[PDB]
């Protein structure tokens, strides 16, 4: 009789990407964060090692965000000061990373100068001691000028520059190599493009341990399952020896969740949905929670309480369930 | 669909040929192929019984939670991942309630439970059952609780009482319906099995770990009852995911007949917010029926949303209704944007325009829920098709000034679409994200 | 799809001369180019000419692993030479070959378990190569049962239905495919399958066309490994493409390159 | 293997413009260029571009059989357009295509028996293309039951499991092979099958390599007909070689030439 | 294995889902696959026996003629063409002797029938049975006739008489070796089947056409007698070739259980030479038992030779005994030719040498019956192997020289060989056809 624990042995594992660098490593950060290294399905300790837990990065912009009034409330005291904004996310809210989303670099909007964007990055580096994840605004020509200058000045800090798509990865990849930085590979919900993108970036002689996958996740109730399946298929392939899918998975759960009506719409407007306070918190929390079971290593969040409740989830999921 | 080795390994290995086949090993070949029946060989007994049962049966059995249109189906699954094949039966949601509570608070909470149904994305989310637990001192408080709730709500039920005598006395007036019997234990399974037997109700099976669960299940099954739901006794979410996976794995990948039944999960997180997130990990990891304690609309919405998404067939695309969708103010002086009914495409556009801040009409042409470019290639998106959708709206009367905006990706259509629809076609940006720029210009 | 390099065979000229005078250069070089082609395994054959099969086998092993970490496939009917080669294997190896003969099974199956290596089993006996797929499946069932009998990992058993030239033995090719497709009903988990691909186009016109065509046809039936020419670039592309068409690897535009540099 | 030329389709630039201006010259040329390639059948589709189908379908039928005698295949969804083409068909016909829905079955099934033509049946329904092969077989079995119902010879029934690109829907390719493999076993005499081979490599790098590879894999599972590009010489060779490896046609040194000059 | 159509047709049309499957059609799919047992559907009784039979039963059943070592197995065939797979059971040749002939004329013929045994090319050919017909006016003559034959021969017997009552009295003594009761007709099948039932003997079935044959066979099956051999009534060879093909085709490709039995043919050609050729057609056209009226040893040897050739397995090659075959009256100065024991190869050589009238010694090296080139490629023709045969064969004692001729195709073998055998190896012409000119020079 007896009960035989079916343990699926993995042929390979997901890469280990080191974030940030200390004084001895030519950086100025307080500590370093390592992601990936999983040897099985997400939180399957009984059939593989999960050496490093997933981390959570909070979004910080060089300008004030256009986020709903509900989301702006917990940051009202430091929302217009990037240096003070980052310090609160780390000390008060206990973030693992600082997601420096430079929306102010947008030529149409704030139109911050190249010297201003690099000044904001350096400001955050002097504020907190955690590793940074700096991405552009979304303007190809502008980001090519911004991310290049940021990488050159913050060289040694081992930043994680963001978003290097299929048609546009040439300028960003070269910057990461010269100044020793990591890079994010973003794909429009396509594992085929995702795999092909990691090849082109690697073919430029950039190590595979310096790449992190952005599947362009969908928010809860907005095609989150399309990204959920992809993140799983990526996770399977990483264990099956596919080195091109061995990169850790990053998720922009903050942007995709708070752009939904169900996250910020008042209770008086939608009585059937309930109070918009905790409904918005859980909207970003469930989004992150579901993707954690898909293979999310770095979660880019916004709301404080949302981060706290997800951390509690991670705190319990890292408890070894090994038989 | 049965391996020849699995068949041969059960055979006496005599090689007598009384089956009409020289050896057992060759007879195993003929069984996998289907050359002869297994009833021919007069030898063996329990070997032939298990073989027929294992070969011709699903990995996860099906146990219905009651009768009527309100009844839901649990178990019956063949996959570990949703991308391999669609997940069939959504997670059964049940809100728990204690019996030692006052009647006024009981009815007030039950009344709130009946309102736990939401409307979003043109979809309807609903719960399934209510868990009545026994925490009082008097066994007469439990029967006064279940009968009270069953008089207010019409949803399914799940009875939670240790002593079968206390349970049956509370079950008798509700045994004709659903109420799941929670739970059978290695000390009182005998009485519990008999109650679920005569009353024809599903029987929950409790166990301390994987081992005690498997040992108890076989005993209950041997008594004749096969309508069971499994409980590995996992109280922690990490211990849950591990145990919940094994039941799903061993039944599918190993044909373990002890774990060939759905799983009932119990939330243990004190904080209602932590419980919801803990419930997300359950509805994702092969749990069939979860029991919640928090009954807030603020909490049940994100849970029931993820449950719907996960259990959607990856084949069929999520689609919205082919009916003009008013954005913001409208007022008869607004932009009209043409798009398709694919839910993903529609909301990409809906989302972008809410952003624009200009009240807009959005016409999602019925393309069977396909993204316009895919529908385009199908030819589903045609000048004839889009023109006809303009008419059903009878929009031109609706808008004082006639125009419509086409997705930039099918810019080619605009002359032909313009000429037979009689509407000025402006070709918009290829990505809905540039809608704001178009509004500016 | 596992590609086993067939070039290192004593039947070839340059290989035979290299064994006679113990010249590592041709043997080591071919081990490189076959690996350059995309082969993850190398089949070593001493040939009919050499009188000392045992020592020549050990030589081939000791000089091949010096410049290759690929899985060595010991190609010899002599059991003594097979075991001797396994004693010199730096890494995991493959045994070629064993038949359904009980006298060979009890000697080669435990030998595979002892060294923890793979085992290639021919669906035949002393009579010869069968034709009907129902006959090939009979010897195959014994091999599967023999694997479980001696406690051998089922995925380490490479069943070979044996392939014959498509000109003089054309009626074998459709039977081999029917053997591969019906092999799945022998075990759970099911054993693996291997073929000596180049044999199907013996004395035929345009061999590479016949080789890669049959390889794709065999993979659809469930071919896991194949002993063919790893220097045929058109053959490697076929193995890569057919691997994608079976959903065994996530597609990308550079899927062929991901196969060669896997 | 019955190669059905696909080039005469309303999606192409030349064919589209040859319909609006009613120019027989390009249509006739492709009707001959595909024949030289090895296609013994031509697929006639009016495409979405043309406004009226009744006139366009009948116009294609005449000008195609004007300089050709190949078995014509009418490709449309419109019931009136299909029957309109069957009128002017002086040679053999082949209706394409139909699904398992009775509204489509009641209309096209007796229409095929009336002219004594072949009927290409899709394994899909109103909702969309099935994922698992078990559902493809379910719609196939209904097409077989409806074949014995309306009194149609099984060798005229061409089951179409459908094929999707190996990039967006790679997980369909192995299911199609499983479908084809089990199609011959679900009915005796076994129904014929047909695929839109060129669809598997849509938006994929090196389309021809993927096309001919899947063809060999499909024929190995039992594929009778295939709607692909006849002007692809590499595709014809694989289609020819696969017949030898399936022992369908007696081998000869010039087996490729004989298939091209069938 | 059966078909999806075969199941659905036999299946009713209720669509009641009692089997666990929605519709009856979808249940047929689960049967052809093996997802569920067919016993779930309570409908019908013969269909359960029809499906069990058709799926399990071979195309043609096996009925044995005789008992013990002298028993011959008829039927049991699965092929139309011998190149698809080998024909299994050879034709049962039988000789007919009329009863009206006097006791001395009845003994002299059977004496010659026993002498119908032949030895050719290293193989032995024999007949199987003797046919005793009834042309006499009195019924009692048949009992004296069968008794006269019973003591004379030990071969199988087949009795031919219309009346069962006349047949049973003569069957009494010889009913121990299971005779063939010819034949069953629709007018007397009731008494014929009953008689063949008690003695458990193969019952021949006659019918005027395939229709009357199939109808009558079914009548006998219902009585409980399956040991039947079919007679379509075709007396003409063109009619027989057509009819026998149908019996053979319908039983194999259509599962026609009425024709799933071996066939018995009757040579009707008046001329003895015309009869043998008519028998050649029958033994080629699926006939399991042909009755001849010719007892000449000239008329049986070629007929039995063709029967031997036709029923040879193509997959399994014919082999010549390894040894030395002296061509003519070979002296101690004559040549020695090395070749293989593949019969085709050896007689190619034996034919050329005898044809040129060259007395010689031929050494067919055992190569498991493989041709010289293949033996060479399969390492089966090493210089070592040939050298060993030179010593093995005892050819040295035979000749005063030490010279051997190698097939030109393995010309190198000869040079290698000379050294380890101690014989002078001459390389001959690549084709045995050039042997005459090689020996002349
Ligand atoms: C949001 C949506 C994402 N796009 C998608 O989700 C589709 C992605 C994808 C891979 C295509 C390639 C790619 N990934 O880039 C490929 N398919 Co598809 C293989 N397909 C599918 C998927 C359909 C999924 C669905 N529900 O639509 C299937 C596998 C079933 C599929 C099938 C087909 N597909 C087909 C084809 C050809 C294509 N398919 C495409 C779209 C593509 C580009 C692939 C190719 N390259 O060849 C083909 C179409 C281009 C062409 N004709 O050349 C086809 C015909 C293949 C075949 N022969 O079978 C077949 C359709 C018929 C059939 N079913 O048999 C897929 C997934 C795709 O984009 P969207 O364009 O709808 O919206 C988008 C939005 C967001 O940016 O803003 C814009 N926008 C949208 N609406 C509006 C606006 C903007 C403004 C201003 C408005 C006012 C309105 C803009 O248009
Ligand atoms: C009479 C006989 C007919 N020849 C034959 O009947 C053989 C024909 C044929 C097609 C070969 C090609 C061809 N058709 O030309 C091919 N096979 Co074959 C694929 N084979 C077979 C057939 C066996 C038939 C048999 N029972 O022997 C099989 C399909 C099983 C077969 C198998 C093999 N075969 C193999 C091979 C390689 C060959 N096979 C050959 C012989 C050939 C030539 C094919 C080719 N290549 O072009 C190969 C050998 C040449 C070489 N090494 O290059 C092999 C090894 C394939 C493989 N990769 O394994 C495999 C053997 C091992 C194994 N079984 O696994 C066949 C049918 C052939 O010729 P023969 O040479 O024996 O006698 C002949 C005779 C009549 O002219 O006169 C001469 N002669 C004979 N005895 C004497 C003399 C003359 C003199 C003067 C004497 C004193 C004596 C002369 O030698
Ligand atoms: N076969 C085989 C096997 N092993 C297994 N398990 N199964 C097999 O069928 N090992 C040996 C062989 C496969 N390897 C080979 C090796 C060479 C050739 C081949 O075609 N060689 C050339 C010789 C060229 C030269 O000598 O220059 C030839 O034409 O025969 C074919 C298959
Ligand atoms: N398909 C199909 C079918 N019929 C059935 N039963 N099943 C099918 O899958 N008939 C139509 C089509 C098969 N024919 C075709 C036609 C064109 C292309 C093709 O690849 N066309 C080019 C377009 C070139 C241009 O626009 O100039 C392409 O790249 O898509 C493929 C298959
Ligand atoms: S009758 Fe039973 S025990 Fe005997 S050989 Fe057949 S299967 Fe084996
Ligand atoms: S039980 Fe029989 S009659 Fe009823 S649905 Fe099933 S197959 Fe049809
Ligand atoms: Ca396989
Ligand atoms: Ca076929």
């Amino acid at each position: 009789m007896a009960v035989q624990i079916l343990r699926d042995r993995s042929r390979a594992a997901v890469q280990k990407v080191v974030l940030g660098a200390t004084k001895d490593q030519g950086g100025t950060r307080s500590h370093t964060i390592v992601v990936g290294g999983d040897a099985a399905l997400p939180f399957h300790h009984f059939e593989g090692e999960i050496v490093n837990r997933p981390v959570i990065g909070m979004e910080v912009q060089d300008i004030v965000p256009d986020w709903p009034d509900v989301l702006k409330d917990p940051f009202t005291d430091v929302i217009n000061e990037p240096g003070r904004w980052a310090q609160k996310c780390v000390a008060e809210y206990g973030a693992d990373l600082i997601y420096l989303k430079l929306d102010g670099a947008d030529p149409e909007g704030a139109n911050h100068s190249v010297d201003q964007c690099v000044a904001t990055v350096k400001e955050v580096l002097q504020a907190v001691g955690v590793p940074l994840v700096v991405v552009g605004c979304g303007d190809v020509e502008k980001d090519h000028e911004v991310l290049e200058a940021v990488a050159e000045a913050a060289a040694g800090e081992n930043l994680l520059l963001g978003n290097a798509e299929q048609e546009n990865y040439k300028s960003l990849t070269a910057a990461c190599m010269v100044h020793k930085h990591n890079i994010i590979a973003r794909s429009p919900l396509d594992i085929n493009i995702c795999k092909q993108l990691n090849i082109l970036i690697n073919e430029m002689n950039l190590p595979l341990d310096h790449i992190v996958i952005d599947p362009s996740i969908g928010g809860l109730g907005y095609g989150i399952e399309y990204s959920f399946s992809i993140m799983e298929r990526i996770r399977l392939g990483a264990l099956q020896g596919d080195k091109m899918l061995s990169m850790p998975v990053i998720c922009t759960v903050g942007y995709e969740a708070w752009r939904a009506k169900e996250a910020s719409a008042p209770v008086s407007e939608y009585p059937g949905w309930g109070k918009e306070t905790e409904r918005g918190i859980l909207w970003e929390a469930v989004t992150a929670t579901a993707l954690l079971q898909a293979g999310a290593h770095i979660l880019l969040m916004r709301h404080p309480e949302a981060v706290a409740r997800v951390k509690e989830n991670i705190d319990q999921l890292m408890v070894s369930n090994a038989y | 669909p049965l391996t020849g080795l699995e068949i041969y390994k059960q055979l006496p290995k005599k090689n007598c040929g009384e089956c009409g086949t020289p050896t057992c090993l060759a007879f195993a070949m003929n069984l996998a192929s289907g050359k002869a029946s297994l009833d021919s060989c007069p030898y063996v007994s329990d070997a032939a019984r298990e073989a027929l049962d294992a070969a011709a049966a699903p990995p996860i059995a099906k146990v219905v939670l009651g009768a009527g249109p309100t009844a839901v189906e649990m178990g019956d699954e063949t996959e570990l991942f949703r991308h391999d094949k669609r997940f069939y039966h959504e997670t059964a949601i049940a809100i728990q309630v204690s019996d030692n509570l006052s009647s006024e608070e009981l009815k007030a909470k039950v009344e709130a439970i009946n309102g736990l149904n939401f409307d979003r994305v043109g979809q309807h989310y609903t719960i399934q059952a209510i868990a009545i637990r026994h925490d009082a001192d008097d066994p007469a408080a439990f029967k006064a609780a279940v009968a009270s709730v069953a008089a207010a709500t019409q949803l399914n039920l799940v009875l939670m009482a240790d002593d079968p005598d206390v349970l049956k006395e509370a079950l008798a007036g509700v045994a004709d319906r659903k109420p799941l019997l929670y739970a059978a234990t290695g000390a009182n399974y005998e009485a519990m099995t008999a109650l679920a037997k005569e009353n024809n109700c599903p029987l929950a099976v409790y166990g301390n770990g994987l081992e005690e669960l498997a040992e108890l299940v076989d005993k209950i099954v041997a008594l004749g009852h096969k309508q069971l739901v499994l409980d590995p006794g996992a109280r922690e979410t990490s211990r849950a995911i591990a145990d919940f996976t094994q039941i799903r794995r061993l039944a599918i990948k190993k044909r373990f007949r002890s774990f060939g039944y759905p799983i009932i999960a119990l939330t243990t997180a004190a904080n209602p917010l932590d419980e919801v997130l803990q419930a997300v990990n359950y509805v994702t990891k092969y749990a069939s029926l979860v029991v919640l304690r928090t009954d807030a609309k603020e909490h049940l919405l994100p849970l029931l949303s993820w449950r719907q998404n996960l259990y959607t067939d990856p084949q069929v695309p999520i689609r919205v209704e082919e009916k003009l969708n008013e954005i913001g103010a409208v007022n008869e002086n607004s932009p009209v944007y043409v798009t398709t009914n694919f839910s993903l495409t529609y909301y990409s556009v809906e989302g972008e325009i809410e952003s624009t801040k200009i009240p807009s009409y959005l016409l999602s042409v019925d393309t069977d829920g396909l993204s316009v470019l895919t529908a385009y290639a199908d030819g589903k998106f045609e000048a004839e098709k889009i023109a006809a959708v303009m008419k059903k709206v009878d929009l031109d009367n609706k808008v004082k000034r006639h125009r419509i905006i086409i997705p930039g990706a099918v810019a080619v259509l605009k002359g032909k679409l313009e000429d037979l629809t009689g509407w000025e076609v402006i070709v918009g940006p290829r990505e809905a994200s540039g809608i704001v720029a178009f509004a500016r210009a | 799809m596992l590609i086993i390099g067939e070039r290192i065979n004593g039947m070839f000229g340059d290989i035979k001369r290299a064994i006679q005078e113990r010249d590592p250069a041709p043997v080591q070089e071919w081990a490189r180019r076959q690996e350059e082609g995309g082969a993850r395994a190398l089949d070593l054959n001493v040939g009919p000419a050499v009188q000392d099969k045992v020592s020549a086998m050990e030589w081939l092993v000791e000089v091949t692993q010096e410049v290759s970490n690929l899985t060595l496939c010991l190609d010899s009917t002599n059991i003594k030479a097979i075991e001797a080669g396994l004693k010199k294997c730096k890494n995991r190896a493959m045994i070629n070959s064993t038949n359904a003969e009980r006298e060979k099974v009890e000697k080669l199956f435990p030998l595979a378990v002892e060294h923890g290596a793979a085992l290639i089993g021919l669906t035949m006996n002393k009579t010869g190569i069968p034709k009907d797929s129902d006959t090939r499946l009979a010897f195959a069932m014994e091999l599967v049962a023999a694997a479980d009998e001696f406690g051998l990992p089922m995925e380490d058993l490479y069943i070979d239905p044996l392939i014959l030239p498509a000109n003089v033995a054309q009626d074998h090719a459709p039977e081999v495919l029917k053997t591969l497709q019906q092999i799945k009903m022998l075990a759970d988990p099911a054993p693996k399958t291997v073929l000596g691909l180049s044999n199907v186009s013996q004395n035929c016109q345009n061999r590479p066309l016949i080789n890669r065509t049959f390889l794709a046809m065999a993979m659809a039936c469930g071919l896991d490994a194949a002993i063919a020419d790893a220097c045929d670039e058109a053959l490697i592309e076929t193995a890569a493409t057919a691997e994608i068409l079976l959903n065994q690897t996530v597609y990308c535009d550079s899927f062929v390159k991901m196969f060669k540099t896997r």
